DNA sequence: TTTTTTTTTTTTTTTTTTTTTTTGA
């Protein structure tokens, strides 16, 4: 994760200074070229991501919409016991409601889930263990590295 | 967004050293 | 152009009679003397205080709400003496924003800052003493005596304030050759009232009487301590109070400290108090001292002016105003129901009601999918406070959030405190710097037209909108003239930042499909040709603390832009000034709400205005040292720098983004005479301006209105307020016929304005 | 069937300038 400021005098272009914002995860790729030369491809746009049941988190917090879910994990990501969070805001955990099914049991029926973009992986390992710890995250445990190698096929 | 390029990172490792603790 | 015509020439009379009002000399043992404010500094209790005479004068100017009665202060501002002040603080911008539009005006400030009135008499026991008035008929005296004992509280602490401060100031200059009217100039920061007897008062019915008399005696004190040479003339102060009668109240509250509950009455308005008693309709001669000012303009109706005719003269109610107001009736579930009306801003008759409304309204746009987005507003109360406040309610017993059941409207303005939709206090002790804070949520709408409710403190980052509307803000300058002609180079500092920072958006407008290759061809080449006689390429910016240098290397920034608009506004056509331009002093990314202004370096400092439109956009963290001027308010200091404080974001009419700070409002109420800092509150302060309670509408006019009344509590003084809050009555729908339910009518001042307008000496003007 | 309890305004002293990112058990 780099910080935008901390890379302001960088000059890059869009899509590498949008990402990284208020801080952002960035997939660097070491490695040789054929003649021998040293390169680190730093890739964007990779962010790790968990489920979370759509009715149980809906109960539990009445989350009656995905963004009122990101209000209550930045209201969490506030009274943080140790200010580790500072700043962080409903635009940094952008949500969705998709369709998986838990791979537990054969009798399991596909639920609907909201998927939550975490960026800054550490938030997620925070939102992951101290997030509504009686509602059951699925994926906060697969970082951003496997996010890239598997998203992409091949 | 209004990015404008005109308006970078440090390295933490040793380039210069004037001063150290000679042990021997 | 025959618009202004009649008040041209009927505001000359009115001109022609305050100057004999403020021009007569008053009887040399009438004038109140120093010693007097000196023994009502020794009086403890206002009982003992003498009966005594404080000598004034009136000239009432009345007339319909936006009668357009502003004229007539425009033409006195100019032509008398006079300090104009406002009743309140939007009344006073209004007013500023009217005067400034045709000459100049002083900085109009409240007549509250006029007296003296500080932080420290917001919340003051303002009703304690009683009086049996030896009255009946009631001699001036006594109605002085009991708006100072009303005012106990404040009178005693404004001359206590005043005396022991202490001599020099005009005593000094008087005695040049033993040019006291060159005096305020040489000697500054001296208080108004020591230069001129004529006070208006805009908008003077939202003052209760109390402060009639508090002006007037305020008025001596500053004229006594200082010796003015109006003092030396034997001059007497002239109220000028304009406002409207019978569209406007003023209400007084009490807290009771064991029942915790919060009570307001209704209470007789300065307007009412010249009016309707017969003492001060004599001493101040009313008939030959009011001005009504008869025509509505803004409406351009014909049955909507009869029925505010009828309203206002409290004419009988017959059975064709029901059908006139008929056909504005919309059920219940119609006006509340979020998905009707957009843009509508609606009246409802209780706090409660608006809090219901805004937040039904929340989960409509949140579930159907502006942005409903959270915001932390906070509060901070200390152990000591809640302690000794137990103690001294003779119940040690209470809760905090039993605390919080009422002095949250008591703990910051009342307006938007009582009028908002969030969530539940978490009243935790952070003791830490020895206080208990709570933590609630504020949920607002994105992007909608909100308005500033307190003081705050805008710094603008740059400017969101088209090629053409930055072409225009840089040809006339009207943006540095909103920051005052004494700082100009401030101003032109920034906007000289911001075109050096602005040219990269050209080269995006560069990618705009359905360009031939060769019209982008000549865009190119013509930017060129621009940079022979001038691409960014490598220009230095900045200048040194010199006025040449704002009005050179600005005046080349200025010309650089204004042509460079014009050049590709003639090679694009329409397309290149519709574009969208942005100019920002740092690199300004705003996914959804969450905004980011980087590293600020407070380019440009200012202050927002309550009266400027601006409009909700995204709360960005990046803490500023300018908004982070906290110095009890340091314990809280610290943890504003331990948990990151939201500046949230607006946008005013022109479209350029400002960054504002919070609002901080300490409650200090007792019944022991013992006014200590209990409780601040940080919040933001803002109002939606889409749904509000009929009596605060009396203060400013609404667009489009829907009125939601309650059965029961009908008065006909709130419908013809409600009512009338709109110039037009086609963009008016409400919930019953207020003319056809029953409706408490209250026609006794009404009454009074009609034998006014049946008084010869009485100058009506159309 | 009684049955409520509605609304507001004021709270100044100025305009630039030292950045930080593993924590828990």
């Amino acid at each position: 994760v780099e910080h935008a400021y901390g890379m302001r005098a960088a000059q890059f272009h869009a899509r590498f200074m949008d990402a990284i914002t208020p801080t952002g995860t960035v997939i660097t790729l070491l490695g040789l070229t054929p003649e021998g030369h040293r390169v680190a491809v730093h890739v964007y746009g990779t962010r790790q991501y968990f489920y979370m049941n759509k009715e149980e988190v809906d109960r539990h917090l009445q989350c009656r919409a995905p963004r009122d879910l990101c209000e209550r994990m930045a209201a969490a990501l506030r009274e943080s016991p140790g200010a580790s969070f500072r700043g962080i805001s409903a635009d940094h955990f952008e949500a969705e409601v998709v369709e998986r099914t838990d791979v537990y049991y054969y009798e399991t029926r596909p639920a609907l889930f909201y998927r939550v973009y975490v960026r800054s992986g550490r938030v997620l390992s925070y939102l992951c263990d101290n997030f509504c710890p009686a509602i059951k995250k699925y994926e906060g445990g697969v970082d951003a590295t496997t996010r890239f190698i598997l998203d992409n096929p091949g | 967004n209004f990015y404008n390029p005109y308006l970078t990172q440090r390295h933490t490792y040793y380039s210069e050293c004037d001063e150290f603790r000679f042990i021997a | 152009a025959f618009l202004n015509f009649t008040s041209m020439h009927g505001v000359q009379p009115i001109l022609k009679r305050i100057r004999e009002l403020s021009q007569q000399q008053l009887d040399g043992a009438q004038v109140p003397h120093l010693q007097w404010f000196r023994d009502v500094a020794a009086l403890e209790s206002p009982a003992g205080l003498p009966l005594r005479e404080f000598p004034f004068a009136v000239y009432l100017i009345t007339g319909n709400a936006g009668s357009g009665k502003s004229t007539c202060v425009q033409t006195i501002n100019e032509v008398l003496d006079c300090v104009v002040t406002g009743a309140t603080r939007i009344a006073a911008q209004n007013m500023y924003a009217k005067l400034s539009g045709a000459f100049l005006s002083r900085p109009i400030n409240t007549i509250f800052h006029e007296f003296g009135f500080r932080g420290n008499h917001v919340q003051a026991q303002l009703g304690q003493y009683p009086y049996t008035l030896t009255s009946n008929p009631a001699s001036l005296e006594d109605l002085q005596r009991r708006d100072l004992t009303y005012y106990w509280e404040v009178i005693l602490d404004l001359t206590k304030r005043a005396l022991a401060a202490s001599r020099n100031e005009f005593r000094a200059l008087a005695a040049l050759e033993r040019l006291t009217r060159l005096a305020p100039a040489t000697h500054g920061a001296l208080p108004a009232f020591t230069r001129s007897n004529v006070i208006v008062i805009d908008e003077a019915g939202l003052l209760g009487r109390h402060l009639l008399t508090a002006v007037v005696y305020c008025w001596w004190m500053i004229n006594a301590l200082y010796h003015t040479p109006q003092y030396a003339a034997r001059l007497r102060p002239v109220l000028v109070c304009v406002g409207s009668p019978t569209q406007t109240a003023s209400l007084e509250s009490t807290f009771e400290h064991q029942k915790l509950r919060c009570s307001v009455r209704q209470s007789e308005n300065v307007l009412t108090y010249l009016i309707c008693n017969r003492t001060l309709r004599e001493y101040a001669r009313l008939s030959y001292s009011w001005a009504i000012f008869i025509n509505n303009k803004r409406c351009v109706e014909h049955e909507f002016g009869n029925l505010m005719k009828v309203l206002e003269y409290g004419l009988p109610i017959t059975e064709e105003h029901m059908q006139f107001v008929d056909r504005f009736v919309v059920p219940e579930n119609y006006i509340t129901n979020p998905a009707n009306l957009p843009g509508w801003t609606r009246l409802f008759s209780s706090h409660k009601e608006v809090s219901a409304y805004m937040a039904k309204l929340h989960a409509y746009l949140k579930v159907t999918r502006f942005v409903v987005f959270t915001l932390p507003v906070l509060t901070f109360v200390s152990v000591k406070e809640f302690d000794e406040y137990r103690r001294l309610t003779h119940q040690p017993g209470l809760t905090i959030e039993k605390w919080l059941t009422a002095n949250a409207s008591r703990i910051t303005n009342y307006s938007q405190s009582q009028d908002q939709d969030a969530g539940h206090m978490r009243c935790e002790v952070h003791s830490k710097q020895q206080l208990v804070v709570a933590r609630n949520d504020v949920t607002y709408v994105l992007n909608s037209q909100i308005a500033v409710t307190a003081r705050l403190r805008k710094l603008v980052f740059g400017f969101s909108g088209t090629f053409r509307a930055f072409e225009a803000v840089l040809r006339d300058d009207s943006f540095v003239k909103t920051q005052g002609e004494t700082s100009v180079e401030f101003a032109y500092r920034f906007l000289s930042r911001l075109i050096f920072s602005g040219l990269i958006s050209f080269y995006n407008f560069l990618q705009r499909p359905g360009l031939d290759a060769t019209q982008r061809t000549l865009a190119y080449a013509r930017m060129g040709e621009l940079t022979a006689e001038i691409f960014y390429c490598h220009y230095t910016p900045g200048e040194p603390e010199t006025t040449a240098a704002v009005h050179t290397q600005f005046a080349l920034l200025k010309r650089a832009f204004l042509g460079r608009f014009r050049i590709l506004q003639e090679l694009f056509g329409e397309a290149f000034e519709v574009a969208p331009f942005s100019t920002y002093v740092d690199n300004v990314i705003f996914r959804g709400c969450e905004m980011l202004t980087g590293s600020p370096r407070g380019g440009l400092m200012s202050v927002a205005l309550q009266t400027d439109n601006y409009t909700l956009m995204g709360y960005t963290y990046a803490r500023v040292f300018a908004f982070a001027d906290e110095l009890a308010t340091a314990n809280v200091a610290e943890l504003l720098e331990e948990a990151p404080l939201p500046y949230v974001v607006l946008r005013d009419q022109h479209g350029f983004m400002s960054v504002v700070n919070t609002n901080i409002s300490e409650f200090v109420e007792s019944i022991d005479s013992t006014e200590l800092a209990m409780a601040i509150n940080a919040d933001y302060g803002i109002s939606s301006k889409l749904a509000m309670t009929i009596t605060r509408s009396q203060g400013l006019s609404l667009d489009k209105v829907a009125i939601c009344f309650t059965p029961g509590n009908l008065r006909l003084n709130s419908a013809y307020v409600a009512m009338s809050r709109t110039t037009s009555s086609e963009f008016l729908r409400m919930n019953l016929n207020p003319l056809r339910e029953r409706h408490e009518r209250d026609d006794v001042i009404s009454e009074h304005i009609l034998s006014a307008l049946r008084d010869p000496n009485v100058v009506i003007v159309y």
